[PDB]
């Protein structure tokens, strides 16, 4: 999805 | 917030050299790092991110590795293009801090300043002041020092010194001197000398102006 | 390509108030994460707030948290950041980027600086703006007997910055030196040289033309041959 904070993010 | 710290903050090496830019961590970052070229006039681009990792449109020979605080930049080659100043910013945690930055200069063959001497403008007097300009252009080191004589005594109080950055297509620098005095202060003396002292040469580079002969 | 422009800055006296704007093009930007990021005289870069791309969630920085406010208008593809309760610290360039989630085998890797703008300047100060005085430099007396001819613009004692110097308006940019102005007193003075060729000054003319933006002012100097 959307998520853009710190580390690995999926969907 | 975590404390990133660049080693080094100006380096120079020649066109064709690999230079390695450092940054190290406080904490272990996880390998969340990512570096930035801010070029001489402001611009900012994304170099590398998850330290290795290079963007689309940047050359090969940039390479980033690290492993939990030490990071590296290598420039594999150094082209002309790289003078600009290296950033790198870790996203381990909020804040996103930067480090402070890392000036590449190239170094090259010496050259010697071509010197001009400005006497004050007309329209500056009418008005009350008198500024007399020395351009220093084209040289190579950055390192020059200039001294303003006038009627042999040198002045040293009222003098701004500015060195351009490194001129990206022949790595030159060039720097400008102005001796700002009142137009009184400057009617009283007849001889204006620009003295500047560099590696190219032993004697000094001397520009003058005698107000008469101006 | 991707267009990230902002404008806004100018002097603010200390507990004013400025709005910065950031236009941008050539992306969907209702898709993206904006951010306000700063750099200080002395090169130090800083993270200063960001909105999701829904407009809902804003997360600031603790020196920030509390006077500015950031906010979108997702139909005018343009980005906010009203600045109040200012501080000189928040002298700095502006800049304003959009996040960029890459594509790793096991995730995705989210950048938050991915494109920047060129940025703009705030100078925040009780300093009244003050105009620039523009003077010509031309060669001394002593018959030209040289190549090339050095010619020179001095533009003293101005505030805020910046101020643009071109030399005839953009028609002559080999062999311009524009040296960084170096704040005298209180005021600023930068100056500028152009090498043009002997057979072209005097005969053609040269003009170094100035414009101060903060005091709206644009002045084009001949440079006139010197007169004995």
């Amino acid at each position: 999805x959307l998520l853009v904070t710190a580390g690995l993010v999926l969907a | 917030d975590i404390q990133m710290t660049q080693t080094t903050s100006s380096l120079s090496a020649s066109l064709g050299d690999r230079v390695t830019i450092s940054c190290r961590a406080s904490q272990d970052i996880s390998t969340y790092l990512n570096w930035y070229q801010q070029k001489p006039d402001g611009t900012v681009k994304l170099l590398i991110f998850y330290t290795s990792r290079l963007r689309s449109g940047v050359p090969s020979r940039f390479s980033g590795s690290g492993s939990g605080t030490d990071y590296s930049l290598t420039i594999s080659n150094l082209e002309q293009e790289d003078i600009a100043t290296y950033f790198c910013q870790q996203g381990s945690r909020i804040p996103p801090t930067f480090g402070g930055g890392t000036k590449l200069e190239i170094l090259r063959a010496d050259a010697a300043p071509t010197v001009s001497i400005f006497p004050p403008s007309s329209e500056q007097l009418t008005s009350g002041g008198a500024s007399v300009v020395c351009f220093l252009n084209n040289f190579y080191p950055k390192d020059i020092n200039v001294k303003w004589k006038i009627d042999g005594s040198e002045r040293q109080n009222g003098v701004l010194n500015s060195w351009t950055d490194q001129d990206s297509k022949d790595s030159t620098y060039s720097m400008s001197s102005t001796l700002t005095l009142t137009k009184d202060e400057y009617e009283r003396h007849n001889s204006y000398t620009c003295e500047a002292t560099h590696k190219t040469s032993t004697s000094p580079i001397v520009k003058s102006f005698n107000r008469a002969a101006c | 390509e991707v267009k990230l422009v902002e404008s806004g800055g100018g002097l603010v006296q200390p507990g004013g108030s400025l709005k910065l704007s950031c236009a941008t093009s050539g992306f969907t930007f209702s898709d993206y994460y904006m951010y306000w990021v700063r750099q200080n005289s002395e090169k130090r870069l800083e993270w200063v707030a960001f909105i999701s791309n829904g407009g809902g969630s804003a997360f600031y920085a603790d020196i920030v948290k509390g006077r500015f406010t950031i906010s979108r208008d997702n139909a005018k593809n343009t980005l906010y950041l009203q600045m109040s309760r200012l501080k000189s610290e928040d002298t700095a360039m502006y800049y304003c980027t959009r996040h960029t989630l890459y594509d790793t085998l096991y995730g995705n890797y989210p950048v938050w600086f991915a494109d920047w703008g060129q940025g703009t300047l705030v100078t925040v100060s009780a300093a009244k703006t003050t105009p620039p005085s523009v003077y010509p430099l031309a060669p001394g007396s002593a018959a030209q007997t040289n190549s090339m001819v050095t010619l020179g613009c001095l533009v003293k004692g101005y505030f805020p910055e910046p101020v643009t110097v071109t030399w005839n308006s953009g028609s002559l940019s080999s062999g311009v030196h524009t040296f960084p102005a170096v704040l005298q007193s209180d005021l600023y003075t930068l100056s500028s040289s152009v090498t043009v060729p002997s057979s072209s000054r005097p005969s053609e003319t040269v003009t170094c033309n100035v414009a101060h933006p903060a005091s709206s002012t644009k002045v084009d100097k001949k440079i006139v041959p010197r007169d004995c």
